[PDB]
């Protein structure tokens, strides 16, 4: 169901926005999840461009630029 | 902080904060003393509360602040913030650059612009002035520059109308729902602290105009101009992204004009002449020579691309009447005058605006919405139409139809006294024919209503729909609806009483003419619950829309063509009947999954 | 007919004639605060209740008690016009004397000493406005009554939902007025559970056992028994007759020689017929029927003197071989039947952990306070404490009644605390209804809503006061001293004083009055409120509740009450409703004896009326009365239906009583589909009085009792002749019927003047009467604003006409003529209050001097020396309104600032300019400054000139007072000295203060002069008096706040006109904002060229429906029409003849109305000034549900010369052409409501910042910035408009760098932005690594 | 939990000190 599908995102900034942030804060504080970012939620509350529309060019140069050398 | 009266105010955390310390403190302490066990394990308790306490307040007792019985607030609630979820981010943040007011027509402005005040104006774009004042040396240096507009010397008006001209700003109404809740406009300078907003957008904002405020947004950086231009721009979202159909069709007023620019009477001045054209068509209704509606033959000349990217022309003698013919005149290009010879009705018209757009493209969409509108409202004013107490009228039957079902259910309760029929099977007997004489009434007064104008061409009369005005609106598609006029002149309903059953003697009084005492009484809980039950639905719409969008947000195009064969195959939904909704609709604008055949093949 | 009443006649439709006149409207406001504040010698709602209940307070045990005696409240420190300046709460001191005694140690009691302590002062409470409202701090606020549950018990079911068994429930609640609650409450397993409050279940049984009762009695109590014997040998049995219905025999039944029933043949009526005339009272049965049958009490061995079964257990065909054999004859057995006696408290009890009174004590009170160890004394004294105890619980008596009321008790008034039986009592009913005797109430029913008001709230919150008093005074004599320490030392006052001032302060029931307008004011006053302490909250009641009730008819308005976040939780105030004597609501009615309707009215309650047959409001009878038609619409029980003539036993008293003052404002109303109806009545309140009164010219009739009864007004107090009329006071000289023997009189009136109303109205008072005019006792003598001759005038009604006019009116959009802005009808005069705070700093005071750093002459012009503006400039925004500098020493200025200084050389101060200056646009004229200064600093020169001046102005007004006074009963005495001793010409030659001495031949009119010589010299001196302490107050160093020296209110009267954006709408539920204002030019005319003032557009009518709107149009024309005849017949001057023959004619039209008239006013100057009223439009009276009728106005409109059409030819005034079709036009009466424009409209640039969080925040009143929320951010990401997003979230607001390095940029003429973090996440990070949490920015 | 619980039950254990009792400490010290 919707909001049961909505509960699993790898992006935990954007769990801690619409789920429970105490939970959510500690189960990822334990395992020492990484948020690479790349969502939408996400990038709005940490402020730079959303990863769609024009900004979807920029992460795509971004993104590329990442796991390269 | 320090507060006027020299009051001091200050976060919770420092009471949580302060406790800690004090408690480990004295466990500092307590250790060199060698305590009793007995209390350094208290004062452990007492450490680990305090810590608890100012980390996640409410998790064990929940600690009060001093003298406040208001409990202090942890840092775990300090992430938390409230309103449901929301970390400042998903509740809103204000914004400079911004200001709002209430919001008024202006049906003058092009589809592409709104009206903004002159003061509203002024104060926003205050920075961009000055660096435009010190540019041309009207102000010496920046502090000048203030000093010029907060005295408001006649020389920055225009500076004004050069900073504004190409710079879009961003209007937005209050519940935003779909991406068109926000729109950029070309801003007008307007005397005035009202918001002026062009009519054909009222419809997309879900604008009334009843005081509605709405806010405004200047985009500042470049990206954010070209940004605003090429995407939130009115004109660049004409359509529905809901579903493809035009959501700038001209709503109320303007399709009144139109359905009675295009409408026809059976004879009228100028019936049957004949004309060259358009251009003296209106030259003829402008003198008072010719209705506006009477059936003429002229000659009108339209045009198909059906060549290759390519324009036919034809010219004929059409059969139609004055005012088809004069608003033939905005039709542009590749359009048939098949598209104006009917009555124009709201959905024709929108149609219309429709086959424009996906026939001749975007541009001249616009341009025809635009001269749309502004003819719309012209002859909607010319035509005078306005409602009266004795354009709404009743039946001459009713009273009959009302004794009638009287007497059914006197027979039917004569029925229920002789036991011929029991209690619930009666209470359904009743309901079935009030029922029933409601929609008597109704298509009863609907016949009279609709066509009884009954008149004559040089014989004895012919009758056609009516030209009555209440009419006209619901026949247009302007306003009201067979069921609202159904209670102005039928009879009005069957309420309900608040635990859900139907009352059985129905509002037999109309508006025109008096409910009395008990029947209003009746309609109160219909009313009451309604706004109830609308403030409610309002409110899970909102909810849903909100699990909507946080189980999909980040899904986006990405790829081109993922090319898989794979697809669902369409078919009308034709539910027991024929064709609830079409083939056609659903397979509109998407891409076939492969190639389908004729009912031959190798075709 | 009256006086008001000769200036301007209401031409009244309607049938029905009015048996009962609306009582007055502010009725329940001020009678319960009249309760309240009052001496009552008895327990009566009031201090004295509220005092006797916690008095008197006696130490604990120690013989030491403190009495209380009197009570009385002090004048009032500031009057109320004083104390909205000034921001005080206009109150009065509590002096309350108190008596202390002290019992002789180890007494009978008798006093060592008792100290009267003369009244002690405990706090001030507020004190009602003679209008029925409250001043707190200089703010009007009103307290609205409250809606609240009845106290009592209530039974009710809550089927459905829970565990989706269906099965129902059936659940009990004793709601006392004070104190804890008591529940009762089934299962899915029908266990009975009580639960105290809101707190944990607990087995039923388990307060029984607490009441001390053994598990025995509880059976006792709850089952009968069921009687075995054994005689002879093996099992017999009694039985009742009527037991065996509704079972089916489990072997052959038979007894006294004949055979009733054999084996397997349920026993029915026949069996039972048989048996009781048969009369069969014992029966042998089998041994194995009690196998399953319980036993109600205990049973032992005689012998042995062991336990052979416990009471409540479940014999076996062993068990009954064991006690049989110690010789027991009988053993009582429970009757249980599942169908008709449940068999519940048996069950009950096995799910009980109790055994014993202490035992079942324990378990309470380890509920009630739990983690606590449970004590004797403990649980013994709290649970005596809950209920039982005069002080912690009481029903009141509303509450016994009901309790003892649904109980089927007879007494309607008993204990304030509970008793067993009551207890027992309600348990056996929840019972009996779970059996299916009985049903249950609903709490919507206004049987069951008990409605509160100010006086008996004022007094819970004192109650609370005194409690939390006791507490500290119990304290005191705990260490007494004897004779040290009296009354005083012990209670304080602020605990009291902010206990009462917080109520009427911040309660969900008090409020402010946000706009002026007479139907606002007195639509609050009545207003409901479910809401609040002690009611449901809007999340906590769902639509049920909200939803209109038959109950309401006559008592709550149905059409008025609020569309919003609570629908239902407000209601209003019906017209003729009144508060119960208990409290309830009950309505008008009028009894029907045997075929005729009385005009004796009874007022019947709720539950009153639900057994009477009353008729309907619009019914036909005549002549004797009787009922015309044989059989009548009526509603009788929750019903209505056709009756038959004489069943009818009452009938409604009119046929406005279902609506409100709100809706009964409304024309045509019967004609307004009810949404719009309930917007129309609620915008109705939202109109600012305009500048010039106007009158509505359509009408119902209310609108004269609105004006009176709300105080806006000035009403005659006593009939008599003016003597004077200034634009200022009138002063009525009292006619002798009325007027009381001493003191003589006459009755001065101070009429209001242009004054401050809650923000930003102005209130201001009109002379409605001419020098020496009759005036006859309760006539209007003044509108106020909003009141026209007496009528309620909230707008200006004006020409209006519908079709669309090129879509400037296109959806609600309201298109106006210039002339309407020009004639200036719709101006309004608003006044502002500024002020100046001159505060302390640790840097220095700060002065008020008028030498301001960096300005020049031109701006300290509009000052006098002292920096205070003059009274009277004329100002716009920037204007300095007074003159402020704060010390900010050191500036530290920086190297190219000292060298700017050091060219152009100016010495920069020592002091910074803090002074108040005029808001930004806002322009008007100075009325009035006031100067607030802390008591110790010396007094500024126009401070002074100003209380100068104020001295001066009161004693010229005390004076006036007195010499109108003076003269007033002198005169009096020269006309009583006429009479034996009569000199004319004599008398009045020597001096008057030689008067006195004259005396009479012997009569009482020596004592007459006795009199009015006593009254006189009371006078002479009140006058002394009242002078003295004006000037007092006058010269008193005010007090301020904390650090604040001096406080200066500059007072503005802003007059706004009318604008493009403004709200107006019609009492219709037509909203609508003015979109252009049109030329006189372009203004759609007729062929006689009049323009009309405003064009609505048509498409709105049909969608809502309104149609009302349209009749008050046509109608409206056709008022217009008959003045504008008469204008021109007085233009003609034809005379009082032609004159009087038509007014006749108008009044009369053509058939059966109620109105009647004239030739009985006099022919001369009654009629001519009447017509001079008339010219303007002829007002008309439609009642809301008896109002006008369509025939009636077109006959109205043949009258007038105007068309029935009521639609005419208009013309264009651009191309005057003409226009196809006609168009209707009319008159509607239009109310500016207060949105207006120039206070919506806000925009900024660059403002203040939040501190915690950078972010844009209101500071100056220049506006934080719009606040663009999550939804509008979708809206964007929708849009692949990104940068627009980040600018939104990051530059343009949070960044605290980045908005600075923007701005630059901008000027600079770059646009770009350089964004960095937004502020808020960075504090997110601070927030979350302040806990445990490392949490970190990786890469790059 | 709530350590005034957990306290004043912990101290309940401990028996008042007799008038000998404090005497025969105070010695020992
Ligand atoms: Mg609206």
């Amino acid at each position: 169901g919707i909001t049961k599908a909505s509960l699993a995102t790898e992006s935990f900034i954007s769990a801690a926005s619409f789920q429970e942030t105490t939970r959510v804060l500690t189960e990822a504080a334990v395992a020492g999840k990484r948020d690479e970012l790349r969502g939408l939620k996400e990038n709005v509350i940490v402020g730079r461009l959303i990863p769609a529309g024009t900004g979807y060019a920029y992460h795509q140069d971004r993104m590329r630029r990442r796991a390269a050398g | 902080v320090p507060l006027d009266g020299g009051r001091f105010a200050t976060s919770d955390l420092n009471d949580l904060y302060r406790r800690v310390i004090n408690r480990n403190n004295r466990l500092k302490r307590l250790l060199d003393l060698a305590a009793p066990d007995i209390i350094v394990r208290n004062e452990k308790r007492m450490l680990q509360e305090a810590v608890d306490a100012l980390l996640d307040n409410g998790r064990r007792g929940r600690a009060i602040t001093g003298s406040n019985k208001r409990p202090l607030k942890s840092l775990a609630d300090m992430i938390k913030g409230k309103q449901g979820r929301f970390r400042q981010n998903l509740l809103g943040k204000r914004v400079d650059y911004s200001g709002r007011s209430v919001i008024t027509v202006g049906p003058y402005l092009r589809l592409h612009q709104c009206g903004l005040p002159k003061k509203m104006a002024l104060e926003l774009f205050k920075p961009f002035i000055y660096g435009k004042l010190e540019l041309r040396g009207l102000a010496t240096t920046i502090k000048a520059a203030k000093k010029m507009v907060e005295r408001e010397e006649a020389v920055v008006w225009d500076i004004l109308d050069e900073v504004i001209r190409e710079h879009p700003v961003l209007l937005n109404r209050a519940p935003t729902l779909h991406r068109l809740g926000i729109q950029a406009f070309e801003p007008v300078l307007i005397e005035g602290k009202a918001i002026q907003l062009h009519p054909l957008v009222c419809a997309a904002y879900n604008a009334d105009f009843d005081g509605d405020q709405m806010a405004v947004h200047v985009p500042l950086t470049l990206e954010a101009q070209l940004e605003a231009r090429a995407l939130m721009m009115s004109t660049n979202n004409i359509l529905s992204p809901a579903n493809g159909e035009p959501i700038i069709v001209p709503s109320q007023d303007v399709v009144l004009g139109l359905y009675y620019m295009t409408r026809d009477c059976v004879n009228a001045k100028g019936e049957g002449m004949v004309l060259t054209g358009p251009k003296e068509a209106e030259r003829l209704y402008r003198s008072g020579l010719a209705s506006l509606h009477a059936r003429v033959k002229v000659r009108i000349t339209e045009y198909e691309k059906d060549a290759n990217g390519e324009l036919v022309a034809k010219t004929s003698l059409k059969d139609t009447t004055v005012g088809r013919a004069i608003l033939w005149m905005i039709v542009p290009k590749g359009l048939p005058y098949s598209i104006v010879n009917q009555a124009l009705g709201k959905k024709a018209i929108s149609k219309m605006l429709n086959t424009c757009y996906r026939i001749l493209g975007l541009k001249p969409t616009v341009i025809f919405a635009d001269q749309i509108m502004y003819t719309g409202f012209a002859y909607a004013a010319r035509s005078g139409a306005s409602v009266g107490i004795d354009d709404m009228v009743i039946p001459e039957k009713k009273h009959e139809i009302i004794s009638e079902a009287e007497a059914e259910v006197a027979e039917i309760q004569e029925q229920f006294q002789s036991g011929l029929v029991t209690a619930g099977e009666r209470y359904n007997k009743v309901i079935d024919i009030w029922a029933a004489a409601n929609d008597r009434v109704s298509k009863a007064m609907m016949d009279n209503l609709q066509t009884e104008t009954v008149i004559n061409r040089d014989g004895q009369e012919e009758k056609q729909v009516s030209f009555n005005s209440i009419y006209m609106m619901a026949d247009s598609g302007a306003r009201g609806s067979a069921a609202q006029i159904r209670q102005l002149a039928g009879m009005r309903g069957l309420m309900a009483k608040p635990d859900g059953s139907i009352i059985e003697t129905p509002i037999t009084a109309n508006f025109r003419e008096g409910l009395n005492v008990l029947q209003y009484f009746i309609s109160t809980h219909g009313a009451r619950k309604g706004l109830a039950d609308t403030a409610l639905k309002t409110a899970n719409s909102g909810y849903l829309t909100r699990r909507l969008v946080d189980v999909a947000q980040d899904l986006v195009v990405t790829e081109d063509d993922c090319g898989t064969h794979e697809g669902i195959m369409m078919t009308p939904v034709i539910e027991g009947g024929d064709v609830k909704e079409p083939l056609r609709d659903r397979v509109l604008g998407r891409v076939t999954a492969e190639d389908v055949l004729k009912p031959g093949t190798a075709d | 007919y009256s006086y008001t009443e000769k200036k301007r006649i209401r031409k009244d439709f309607g049938k029905r004639p009015q048996v009962l006149d609306v009582p007055y409207l502010l009725s329940i406001q001020l009678d319960s605060f009249q309760k309240f504040i009052e001496q009552d010698p008895e327990g009566q709602y009031g201090l004295e209740a509220a005092f006797r209940s916690v008095f008197p307070i006696q130490s604990y045990s120690g013989n030491s008690e403190l009495q209380y005696v009197s009570y009385r409240l002090g004048e009032p420190v500031f009057d109320v016009q004083e104390c909205q300046i000034r921001g005080v709460t206009y109150s009065a001191p509590l002096r309350v004397k108190l008596r202390l005694v002290i019992y002789e140690r180890e007494a009978p009691e008798g006093t060592v000493k008792d100290i009267k302590e003369q009244e002690v002062y405990m706090g001030e409470i507020p004190l009602m406005t003679d209008n029925g409202t409250f001043v707190i701090n200089g703010t009007e606020r009103v307290i609205v009554s409250q809606l609240h549950r009845s106290p009592g018990v209530f039974f009710d079911s809550d089927k459905g939902k829970t565990h989706s068994s269906g099965k129902v429930l059936y659940n009990a609640r004793i709601i006392p007025y004070r104190g804890s609650w008591l529940d009762f409450e089934f299962d899915p397993k029908d266990n009975l559970f009580v639960r105290i409050d809101r707190r944990r279940k607990l087995p039923a049984t388990i307060i029984l056992r607490a009441l001390n009762y053994t598990t025995e009695q509880i059976l006792d109590l709850f089952f009968e028994k069921v009687i075995f014997e054994i005689r002879d040998n093996k099992l017999q049995m009694e039985l009742v007759p009527e037991r065996l219905r509704g079972e089916t025999a489990s072997f052959d039944i038979e007894a006294n020689g004949k055979v009733y029933v054999e084996k397997g043949r349920r026993i029915t009526a026949r069996h039972i017929r048989q048996l009781e005339k048969d009369d069969v009272k014992l029966i042998e049965v089998p041994v194995e029927y009690i196998a399953g049958k319980v036993v109600a009490k205990d049973y032992i061995d005689e012998s042995t003197g062991e336990l052979i079964c416990a009471a409540n257990m479940e014999l076996s065909l062993d068990l009954l071989a064991k006690l049989s054999q110690s010789g027991h004859k009988r053993i009582e057995t429970l009757f249980t039947n599942d169908l008709d006696h449940g068999p519940y408290i048996s069950e009950t009890l096995r799910v009980d952990p109790t055994n014993d009174r202490l035992s079942a004590l324990v378990e309470i009170y380890r509920m009630m306070r739990p983690g606590e160890p449970p004590t004797r004394e403990a649980a013994e004294s709290l649970f005596e404490n809950l209920f039982f105890s005069e002080d912690r619980y009481d029903l009141s008596a509303v509450g016994r009644m009901k309790f003892n009321r649904s109980l089927l008790r007879e007494e309607i008034e008993g204990s304030g605390i509970l008793s067993k039986d009551d207890i027992i009592d309600v348990m056996k009913k929840l019972i009996d209804i779970r059996n299916g005797k009985g049903e249950v109430d609903d709490i919507d029913h206004l049987g069951n809503r008990r409605i509160r008001s100010v006086g008996e709230m004022a007094e819970n919150q004192f109650r609370v006061g005194l409690v939390r008093v006791e507490r500290a005074v119990k304290e005191r004599l705990s260490l007494g001293d004897l004779d040290t320490l009296m009354p005083q030392d012990m209670i304080n006052a602020k605990p009291i004083s902010a206990a009462v001032k917080e109520f009427f302060g911040s309660s969900q029931l008090s409020q402010f009055m946000d706009q002026n307008n007479p139907l606002s004011e007195i639509t609050y006053k009545r207003r409901i409120s479910a809401l609040g302490p002690g009611g449901l909250t809007r999340e906590r009641a769902g639509f049920e509740v909200r939803d209109v009730h038959p109950t309401h008819y006559g008592r709550v308005c149905p059409i008025e009450t609020p569309e919003g976040p609570n629908i239902g939780l407000i209601n209003s105030l019906s017209v003729y409703a009144q508060t119960n004597e208990y409290g309830f609501l009950e309505t008008p009615y009028r009894k029907v004896t045997d075929g005729v309707v009385t005009d004796e009215i009874h007022y019947l309650s709720a539950i009153e009326e639900g057994n009477y047959v009353i008729a309907q409001a619009n019914s036909n009878l005549d002549e004797e009365g009787h009922f015309v038609e044989d059989l009548v619409t009526c509603r009788s029980k929750g019903e209505s239906s056709l009756f038959s003539r004489d069943q009818v036993d009452y009938m409604d008293v009119s046929t406005q009583q279902v609506v409100s003052v709100g809706a009964s404002l409304i024309p045509f109303l019967e004609h307004d589909d009810a949404n719009r109806a309930l917007m129309g009545a609620n915008m109705q309140r939202q109109a600012v009085p305009t500048l010039r009164a106007d009158k509505p010219l359509v009408g119902t009739g209310m609108e004269r009792a609105v004006a009176v009864d709300s105080g806006v007004t000035a009403v005659a107090k006593r009939g008599g002749v003016v003597q004077y009329v200034d634009a200022s006071r009138i002063v009525i000289k009292v006619n002798e019927d009325e007027m009381y023997p001493g003191e003589a009189g006459i009755d001065i009136y101070n009429l209001t003047k242009y004054t401050r109303s809650n923000q930003n109205t102005c209130i201001n008072q009109m002379p409605c009467v001419s020098l020496g005019e009759p005036v006859e006792r309760g006539d209007v003598l003044a509108d106020g604003p909003s009141t026209d001759l007496g009528e309620l005038a909230l707008g200006q009604n004006m020409r209006v006409a519908f079709m669309p006019w090129n879509g400037y009116n296109f959806e609600d959009s309201i298109l106006v003529s210039e002339r309407v802005v020009q004639e200036d009808r719709f101006t309004t005069i608003h006044i502002q209050e500024l002020a100046c705070v001159s505060r302390d700093t640790k840097l220095g005071p700060e002065e008020i001097t008028a030498d301001i750093p960096n300005v020049g002459e031109a701006a300290l012009s509009k000052l006098d020396e002292s920096g205070i503006v003059y009274i009277g400039a004329e100002v716009t925004g920037g204007d300095i309104l007074v003159g402020k500098v704060t010390p900010k020493g050191e500036t530290q200025l920086t190297p190219e600032e000292k060298l700017l200084r050091a060219i152009f050389g100016e010495k920069a101060s020592d002091v910074k300019d803090s002074s108040l200056r005029v808001p930004n646009g806002v322009s008007g004229t100075v009325i009035d400054v006031q100067v607030f200064t802390r008591d110790g600093v010396e007094k500024d020169k126009r401070a002074l000139e100003i209380e100068e001046m104020q001295l001066k102005q009161a004693k010229k007004d005390l004076s006036e007072e007195l010499q109108i006074l003076e003269a007033g009963l002198f005169s009096r005495i020269r006309a009583v000295l006429v009479a034996g001793g009569v000199e004319a010409e004599k008398l009045d030659k020597l001096p008057r203060d030689r008067w006195l001495e004259l005396g009479l031949t012997d009569e009482e009119k020596q004592n007459q002069l006795e009199q009015l010589a006593e009254q006189y010299d009371e006078l002479k001196h009140e006058f002394e008096k009242k002078l003295e302490a004006k000037r007092r107050k006058i010269t008193q160093g005010d007090d301020l706040a904390p650090g604040v020296l001096k406080i200066v209110k500059v007072y503005l009267a802003v007059k706004r006109r009318i604008q493009p954006g403004d709200k107006m709408a019609g009492r219709h539920g037509n909203k609508g904002v003015i979109s252009k204002i049109n030329p006189i030019e372009d203004m759609p005319y007729d062929e006689n060229g009049t323009p009309v003032d405003i064009v609505l557009n048509p498409l709105g009518v049909p969608s809502r429906m309104n149609i009302g709107q349209i009749l008050e149009t046509h109608l409206g024309m056709a008022a217009k029409g008959i003045g504008d005849k008469i204008n021109a017949m007085l233009k003609q001057q034809q005379e009082v003849a032609k004159l009087r023959e038509f007014i006749q004619r108008a009044y009369d039209l053509g058939a059966d109305v109620r109105q009647k008239v004239d030739l009985s006013t006099f022919s001369d100057e009654e009629v001519m000034r009447l017509a001079e009223n008339l010219r303007k439009g002829m007002p008309i009276a439609t009642p809301v549900f008896d109002g006008a009728k369509e025939a009636e106005i077109k006959e109205l409109l043949k009258l007038g010369d105007l068309p029935t059409s009521g639609q005419i030819r208009l013309y264009d005034g651009r191309t005057g052409e003409q226009f196809e079709r006609p168009v209707t036009v009319g008159y509607m009466y239009m109310l500016k409501l207060n949105h207006l424009v120039d206070d919506k409209m806000h925009a900024r640039s660059t403002g203040s910042y939040s501190l915690v969080t950078q972010q844009p925040l209101g500071g100056k009143a220049q506006f934080g910035g719009q606040r663009f929320g999550e939804m509008e951010v979708w809206a964007l990401e929708a849009y692949g408009a990104a940068y627009t997003l980040q600018e939104m979230l990051t530059v343009k607001s949070d960044d605290v760098n980045g908005r600075t390095k923007m701005y630059k940029n901008i000027v600079d003429g770059n646009h770009q932005m350089e964004p960095g973090m937004p502020e808020s996440f960075n504090v997110l990070l601070k927030e979350i690594r302040s806990l445990g949490i490392n949490i970190e920015l990786e890469d790059e | 939990t709530d350590p005034v619980r957990m306290y004043m039950r912990e101290m309940g254990t401990v028996e008042l000190l007799t008038r000998e009792g404090e005497i025969d400490i105070a010695k020992r010290i």
